[PDB]
């Protein structure tokens, strides 16, 4: 006798995120080479409402990419099989070792938050590196913004 | 104006996301036909006094014109028959514009010299000024025909015969008789400052144009922002977007300039402002005569009329001799641009129905090439004064609103009401 | 006298009284087939709705004729004419009857044989009979002392995941719970007063609304006196009822006082009797609706705000100019302690009856009834503007968007006078001839009803809190109104009988009415009923009783008052949320009235045909009753919608047939009956089929009963059930995919509103059980009604406010509406593509406020429910214990009413038994944040001397 | 229909 | 049977009547006299 | 210039008496004692409305004016309880004494 609100098929890995983009240069990972600071990104379900795919949307804030990634909802992982169409501007992107980690991160206010991590490459990146997009789910308090 | 951020009463007017079943006009349609036009029919049945019949016919014609400029077609010729025809056919706006102009003509010619023996809250039994109200409407409709390119030749010579006779009204055509109490206020004020809370903030076009021109009128009806003390308009239909982009805390009422209601409690209701009258003659001179000296005369008559009404007499200098002056305008189109934009200012907080319809006829202010989201990202692209198609727009064909829905009451009980078209289809005289 | 040719049901007073309800008819909800009985609310003193065999009258008179002894009892309703902004319901005319005074109630469902009562008996009759004096031991004193509590039954089910904010972001002054998921962290909330602000943990308070409510409490006291001789009887009774409901403070208040004295005396062939009754009532209503009403203010509370902490007004943060939110609501405790809505009524009704028997088989009778009422409403609001506006956040800090604009105070008072007189002249003839038996009665009937009121109102209170017509610097508003209508008629009712076996009756009645056009006021209506008890002269003795009945009959009807002629009103103009009336400015004006009159109207004619069967088995240890009815109401006079461009918004004309066909079915039996123990079950079942047949199509075949402008509207449409709703619905592509805005992500409206249900239950049934064991009595009654929809502002607000559990949906992560497309249109080639635009977190709030994927139609809520209607535990003390005492009888009693409700899963918001628009047809429109239904339980002590 | 209805604040 | 009911309900509580509620009476009172019956008989004495 | 007014007034009085009486003859004397309680509540109210300057000169209705209405309202409420006693004595149907 308790009504379950409901949700889409990937409700727990959809979200708004505050991420920063790192790169792997000469093997070692360099902190924010593009000096971009924290950036806003959304993930959300597809109109097919499937457990098998999910949108990843940088919201025009880093490389201007948006593509469907393959999801394993149980393991809370997401990846692409090779390079996938970027619907934003006619490019190609690869998402590798993507994880949504429940209550694992901490907000600028010192509070538990869901972590997001994923490795990304772009086929028009003249330097051809693998980047690491990491962040936490956005709370709504302006103190946790950037 | 636009929708104040912290309230919600007019989201669907702002984003054009209303439909026929939103009945955004059903109250007005009711009080126009079952109230005003029926009482006129009875007045016509009860008196034989030409001057009363004459002033009644003018108010009847004025009511038809309003409906036509909302829905192009209107009942007429078959309306006000009660049970003899509960489902009147909807005549094409053109057939009723010629019709009611024929009625005014026939009524004027019926005058005999005898006085008005009737309570007249518009003109206090001044037959001379009903005549001027009737010529001013002829001017207004004669120019609708011309820019619709329907019998333009003849209506061009009548509009010139009209303006050289100069037999128009003095002062304003207004119902000024409201008191600040209860069921006796200005309708707009009552509805929006007493019935509802504050819902109106200034729109971006108006605020950017008045601030560009350095206009003191910008303080009349518009308040500074409480956040910063400036004049800030909101882009049409962009409430939800500014909150999305700036955050909830940086786009509250605090951050946008509110429409000031305090001047409205007893404010009159205008049918034909004098500023608007002169701006129409200034157009007829500038465009069908070739009488720059006279056009400029009626243009400056318009700016100084509207400057006096808002309480800024003595200060027309700031747009009449300041830059946007009749001479810093080389083309004849830059000067018609000047007339239409100052007609547009003079109609804010006075006669909004007429502003929209003249916006439709002259298509000045123009529609900006830049979208709301672009204008917001870098304001330099925007030329102050041109309209902005709403940020969210429920018109499948985009652009600006061109007409109003048919009344749901007419839809449900009159089989002959034309099929609902979308708000993007123009009325019969807007042809661009 | 159960030679009756149509269905009726008889209830003895003991069962009417035993629920200890303030009112006679609400204990009967769900216990009689074909009799739909619902309360408008749980607010004390509210009206009750009673509708028999569906709605016939399109507006808006469907209550049954109440006939008390037997004189037409007045049963007018006093409820708010504007239920959106100031809903209140002050009661129903039948509520004045003391239930302890009732001896037998017979409800006559058939409109085939109505010559006795006239037109108003076509909605059915409630034939009450009051107790008379009787010989018994000892003194003839009965006392009933009651006590009872009420608690809130069903509140909306709330999300407890997100606290105060908007657009998903944290704010400190929101009326809504679209903020962040709860942290447990220390946040700021409310206004800042004297450079200091409240700071509390950001956690949910699941019980914050539940703990706002009190336990209602109600005491009752009834006393009667009776005696008889062999020539006379005398009965005198007193009843008092004091209700203070669950809403905090005295603002739920109902005080009922009745007094009645009836007597008879026979001398020879002459009998004279009289019954004179007085009724008093004082109601206080906690006004409902969309403004600064209590419940609207209460529902718009963030899920983290403690509501009972807002009560102390010595805490400045609860003072009206610093109350934590300013968004068009106020402190509920301030609204309850400072707003006035009051009603008081005194009422006298009675009859005089003279019977005179002559020539062995004739009886003359004269019967006069008089019903008169005076009522006084008093409504006030403080002038919030001058009290709190300058200097405060809520306040001049909000400018034109303050809750104090233009709340400048208001006070009004109305006094209303009703008076019905009814006169009956009847001569009855009754003689057996052979095994046959003739019963003949012809009669005259006069009737006169009149109502009037005067109303006066002032705005802008000078001294802000004093509610007095003197306390305003501005013009008062005054209104006065009066109606008067009269009816005369002659009638005859012949009843043939053969050997207690074959009963055949025919009726015939011709009325003359003031309210019909002069050229056509006489209407005639006949009727034939029959009855045949076939087990009488069929052995066994297993068929205790067997009856078959048939009826065919018409009843006539006239119009409401003043619908023939054109009127001119004093010129006014209804504009959104206001008027602009004359005089201006010193001139007065008259406008042609917006309802067209007609002098061509004809009488209304209701025709009905009914068959039925009644069988009993094993010494009335198994019974059933079934009825099949076919009722059409034709030529009903109604103010029917018309295109305003005709010059009028409505025309009076005769409609077409409104039809109700249906089945009524009652089965009871006692499985177990020993000396000390009996167990009886009862199952009743009703299925009514409503159908408007035609609305004169020259005006379209649709007309509005009630609706919001550009919002959900309930209609009568030519081919459909009475009360079909239209509401806004999402557009859909040819394939059933939901069309969505390519930028914001939210659904797009369709061209037209969608037909989205009707007001009607598809069927409604009750199941009851009674157990007796040695003078211990246990009754349980269940009420089941399934089908139909109803507008619910309760939902609409908890969706908009983000407090409903449904709004916590995608755990509020941006989402694409499943199965959504975009409509790509280039001039005239329409094409649908998969939608890839999500609803942003910032707009989640608006997805839900507008109703999700249903849009407006979401707030049509399923009317269905199962209710544990009443439970009655009763104990008649053994007579031997009463021996050295003055008591003849003692019975202590425990009862509960409206005890629990189950509804479909799609409704977690309201008890469907609510309204805001009265106890008749417009009430079916829905509930406009009516106050929440209550659960009532109590004790009752009955002492006989 | 008839009868207005106001949005809320937020 | 509450006996403490002798505060006149037809007139406001004496606290609520402030100086701004009383002051406009002063001029209107003076005017009703000297612009009324005094003004009247003075017009006869001055022989207007 | 015409005038029309209407007033509705409402009055209501309640009275309550609770008494015990005692009557005993003793020899020639006769004794009758009576102690009682009295309670009383009286209430009048009215509301009054008037319009002047009748638009339609013969119709008597509050709608028929272009000028301000006048409205007046009035209520008074008074209550009282009392205890009392009445002793009457009597000898041989010849002397009567009452206190
Ligand atoms: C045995 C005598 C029978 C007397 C029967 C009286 C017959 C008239 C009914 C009548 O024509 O119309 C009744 C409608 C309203 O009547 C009134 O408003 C009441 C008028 C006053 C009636 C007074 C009746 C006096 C009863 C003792
Ligand atoms: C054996 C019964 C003795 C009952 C004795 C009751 C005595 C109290 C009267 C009282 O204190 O003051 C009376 C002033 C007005 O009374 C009312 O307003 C009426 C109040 C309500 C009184 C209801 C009385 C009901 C009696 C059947
Ligand atoms: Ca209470
Ligand atoms: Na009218």
């Amino acid at each position: 006798n308790d009504t379950e609100p409901g949700g889409t098929a990937v409700e727990k890995m959809a979200g708004d995120w505050w991420v920063t983009v790192n790169a792997f240069i000469d093997g070692k990972e360099v902190e924010d080479p593009f000096g971009a600071g924290h950036l806003q990104m959304s993930t959300y379900n597809t109109a097919s409402n499937s457990e098998t795919e999910m949108w990843l949307d940088d919201l025009g804030n880093f490389w201007e990419y948006k593509l469907k990634v393959n999801v394993n909802y149980a393991a809370r992982t997401f990846s692409t099989t090779g390079f996938v169409d970027n619907v934003t501007y006619e490019s190609k992107v690869k998402i590798t070792d993507g994880k949504v980690l429940e209550k694992a991160a901490t907000t600028p206010s010192g509070m538990p938050a869901d972590s997001i991590v994923y490795m990304v490459q772009f086929d028009d990146d003249e330097d051809g590196l693998t980047y690491k997009v990491s962040g936490f789910r956005r709370t709504g308090f302006p103190a946790d913004d950037f | 104006y636009e929708q104040k951020p912290e309230s919600n009463q007019y989201n669907t007017l702002c984003e054009y996301t209303f439909t026929e079943s939103s009945q955004q006009m059903d109250y007005s349609y009711r009080i126009l036909f079952a109230g005003a036009l029926e009482d006129a029919k009875q007045v016509l049945e009860k008196t034989t006094n030409p001057a009363d019949r004459f002033a009644t016919t003018i108010l009847r014609a004025y009511a038809f014109q309003i409906m036509v400029d909302n829905t192009s077609d209107s009942p007429y010729s078959e309306a006000l028959q009660g049970n003899a025809n509960a489902t009147p056919k909807w005549d094409t706006g053109e057939t009723v514009y010629k019709g009611i102009l024929g009625e005014i003509d026939a009524a004027e010619a019926a005058l005999d010299g005898s006085g008005m023996d009737v309570p007249d809250l518009i003109f206090n039994k001044n037959i001379a000024q009903w005549k001027g109200f009737a010529n001013a409407l002829r001017l207004r409709m004669y120019l609708r025909f011309i820019d619709a390119n329907i019998d333009a030749a003849s209506y061009t010579e009548k509009v010139k015969t009209l303006v050289q006779n100069n037999e128009f009204f003095t002062g304003d055509v207004k119902l000024d008789c409201f008191l600040d109490e209860t069921d006796k206020r200005n309708p707009w004020y009552n509805t929006n400052a007493v019935g509802l809370t504050g819902n109106h903030c200034a729109a971006y076009p108006l605020v950017s144009y008045l601030s560009s021109t350095g206009d003191p009128r910008i303080a009349y009806g518009i308040s500074k922002t409480d956040a910063d003390g400036k004049y800030v308009g909101q882009l049409p239909g962009g409430k939800t977007h500014m909150q999305s982009i700036l955050g909830t805390d940086n786009w509250k009422n605090k951050n946008v300039s509110a429409i000031d209601y305090s001047i409205g409690a007893t404010k009159p209701v205008y049918f034909f402002t004098q500023a608007e009258l002169q701006f129409l003659i200034a157009e007829v001179y500038a465009r069908f005569h070739n009488d720059d000296a006279n056009a400029k005369s009626a243009y400056e008559a318009g700016v100084t009329a509207d400057f006096a009404v808002r309480g800024f007499a003595g200060q027309e200098n700031t747009i009449l001799e300041g830059a946007c002056a009749w001479s810093a305008a080389s083309t004849q189109a830059d000067k018609l641009n000047l007339i239409y934009m100052q007609k547009w200012v003079s109609l804010f907080y006075m006669d909004h129905m007429e502003a929209w319809s003249e916006i439709r006829r002259t298509d000045c202010p123009k529609l900006s090439s830049y979208s709301a989201a672009q204008i917001q990202a870098s304001e330099s692209v925007y030329t102050p004064g041109e309209l902005v198609a709403p940020w969210t727009n429920g018109l499948e064909a985009g652009g600006l609103m061109k007409r109003m829905t048919y009344p749901l009451s007419a839809r449900q009980q009159n089989v002959n009401t034309p099929a609902g078209v979308p708000g993007s289809t123009p009325v019969w005289w807007d042809i661009k | 006298e159960k030679a009756l040719g149509y269905a009726a049901t008889s209830v003895g007073g003991e069962k009417i009284a035993e629920s200890r309800t303030s009112d006679v008819m609400s204990s009967l909800a769900g216990k009689i087939a074909g009799v739909q009985i619902s309360s408008t609310s749980s607010d004390p003193g509210a009206s009750n709705s009673v509708i028999i065999r569906g709605v016939s009258s399109l507006s808006g008179t469907n209550q049954p004729l109440y006939v008390v002894d037997g004189v037409p009892l007045n049963n007018s309703t006093v409820y708010s004419t504007d239920g959106l902004n100031s809903g209140y319901d002050f009661g129903n005319g039948a509520n004045a009857i003391n239930p302890d005074d009732v001896a037998n109630m017979t409800i006559l469902k058939g409109a085939a044989a109505t010559a006795l009562y006239g037109s108003r008996a076509a909605n059915g009759v409630v034939m009450i009979t009051t107790k008379s004096g009787r010989k018994e031991k000892g003194v003839g004193i009965e006392y009933n002392g009651g006590v009872q509590w009420s608690t809130v039954l069903r509140l909306p089910e709330f999300q407890n995941e997100f606290g105060m904010g908007w657009n998903g972001n944290h704010t400190e002054l929101e009326n809504g719970s679209w903020g962040p998921r709860f942290d447990g962290s220390m946040q700021l909330w409310g206004n800042v007063y004297n450079n200091s602000q409240k700071l509390k943990p950001y956690v949910a308070m699941p019980d914050n609304i539940k703990d706002f409510f009190d336990a209602g409490f109600r005491y009752s006291n009834s006393l009667s006196f009776n005696g008889a001789t062999d020539k006379s009887d005398y009965y005198v009774s007193f009843s008092q009822i004091s209700d203070d409901g669950m809403i905090p403070t005295d603002a739920d208040s109902y005080d009922k006082y009745t007094f009645s004295a009836r007597g008879s005396h026979k001398a020879g062939a002459l009998t004279f009797s009289s019954s004179l009754n007085y009724a008093y009532q004082k109601n206080n209503f906690a006004t409902t609706g969309q403004g600064l009403s209590m419940l609207n203010s209460l529902y718009q509370t963030p899920r983290d705000i403690s509501i009972i902490g807002l009560e102390d007004q010595n805490d400045p943060f609860n003072t009206p100019g610093y109350y934590y939110t300013p968004y068009g609501v106020m402190n509920p405790y301030y609204i309850l302690n400072n707003y006035l809505n009051e009603y008081e009524s005194e009422r006298f009704y009675g009859k005089f009856q003279l019977d005179y028997e002559f020539l062995k088989y004739f009886k003359f009778t004269y019967r006069m009834g008089l019903d008169t009422t005076t009522g006084q409403s008093d409504k006030g609001k403080p002038n919030l503007y001058a009290l709190y506006y300058e200097g405060t956040p809520n306040g001049e800090g909000q400018g034109s968007s303050s809750p104090f604009s233009g709340e400048t105070g208001q006070y009004s008072e109305q006094i209303t006078r009703r008076r019905e007189i009814n006169q009956d002249i009847m001569v009855n003839f009754n003689m057996p001839v052979n095994d046959f038996n003739i019963n003949a009665l012809v009669g005259f009937n006069g009737n006169e009803r009149k109502v009037s009121y005067q109303y006066s109102e002032v705005n802008d209170l000078t001294i802000p809190t004093w509610f007095n017509l003197k306390n305003s610097g501005k013009t008062p508003i005054v209104e006065q109104h009066m109606e008067l209508r009269r009816l005369m008629g002659v009638f005859g009712q012949f009843e043939g009988s053969w050997k207690n076996m074959l009963y055949l009756t025919v009726t015939a009645r011709n009325d003359w009415s003031s309210t019909l056009p002069k050229e056509n006021r006489s209407f005639f209506y006949p009727g034939i009923t029959g009855s045949f008890i076939f087990s009488e002269l069929l052995l066994q003795d297993v068929i205790t009783f067997g009856k078959i009945r048939a009826s065919w009959g018409k009843t006539g009807n006239d119009a409401d008052v003043y619908m023939v002629n054109p009127v001119y009103a004093q010129s006014s103009n209804r504009i959104p949320f206001g008027s602009l009336t004359f005089p201006l400015g010193g001139v007065n004006a008259y406008s042609a009235g917006n309802v067209l009159g007609s002098n061509t109207l004809s009488p209304e004619m209701t025709t009905e045909s009914e068959v039925g069967l009644n069988m009993a088995f094993f010494k009335n240890r198994l019974s059933f009753d079934v009825s099949y009815y076919n009722r059409n109401t034709d030529k009903q006079i109604f103010s029917l919608a018309m295109d305003p461009a005709s010059g009028y918004t409505a025309q009076n004309m005769n409609l077409g047939k409104i039809r109700n066909r249906g089945i009524e079915l009652l089965i009871s039996g006692t499985p177990i009956r020993t000396k000390d123990f009996s167990w009886e079950l009862t199952w009743n079942f009703t299925k009514n089929w409503s159908k408007v047949i035609s609305l004169p199509e020259e005006l379209g075949g649709i007309t509005t009963i009630y609706g919001l402008n550009g919002g959900t509207s309930m209609y009568a449409i030519t081919g459909m059930p009475v009360g079909v709703f239209k509401a806004q619905v999402a557009e859909r592509d040819p394939q059933g995919r939901i069309v969505v805005n390519s930028s914001t992500g939210l659904p797009v409206e369709a061209s037209e509103f969608g037909i989205c249900g009707d007001m009607n239950n598809k069927y409604q049934m009750g199941v009851s059980t009674n157990l007796k064991y040695k003078g211990i009595s246990l009754g349980i009654d269940f009420d089941i009604r399934q089908g139909g929809v109803m507008y619910s502002r309760t939902k609409d607000i908890n969706y908009f406010t983000g407090n409903a559990i449904q709004t916590a949906y995608n755990d509020r992560n941006p989402l694409i509406v499943p199965n959504s497309v975009n409509k790509i249109v280039n001039g005239e080639n329409v094409t649908y593509v998969e939608n890839t635009t999500p609803i942003t977190s910032s707009n989640i709030y608006k997805y839900w406020g507008d109703g999700g994927s249903d849009m407006g139609s979401c707030f049509l809520v399923d009317k269905s429910y199962v209710k544990l209607r009443s439970v009655v535990l009763g104990w008649d003390l053994p007579k031997r214990w009463l021996a050295k005492t003055p008591f003849q009888a003692v019975k202590v009693s425990a009862y509960g009413n409206n005890l629990f409700v189950w509804t479909p899963s799609s409704n977690t918001f309201i008890d469907p038994e609510m309204t805001s628009f009265g106890n008749d047809l417009e009430g079916n429109y829905g509930e406009y944040t009516a106050n929440p239904s209550s659960r009532r339980f109590g004790f009752n002590l009955m002492v006989k001397f | 229909g008839g009868g207005g209805g106001g949005g809320g604040g937020g | 049977c509450d006996l403490n009911i002798n505060d006149d309900p037809n007139y406001p509580m004496n606290d609520q009547v402030t100086a701004d509620l009383i002051f406009p009476s002063i001029s209107a009172s003076i005017a009703s006299a000297v612009g009324g019956e005094i003004y009247n008989y003075a017009g006869f004495f001055a022989q207007y």
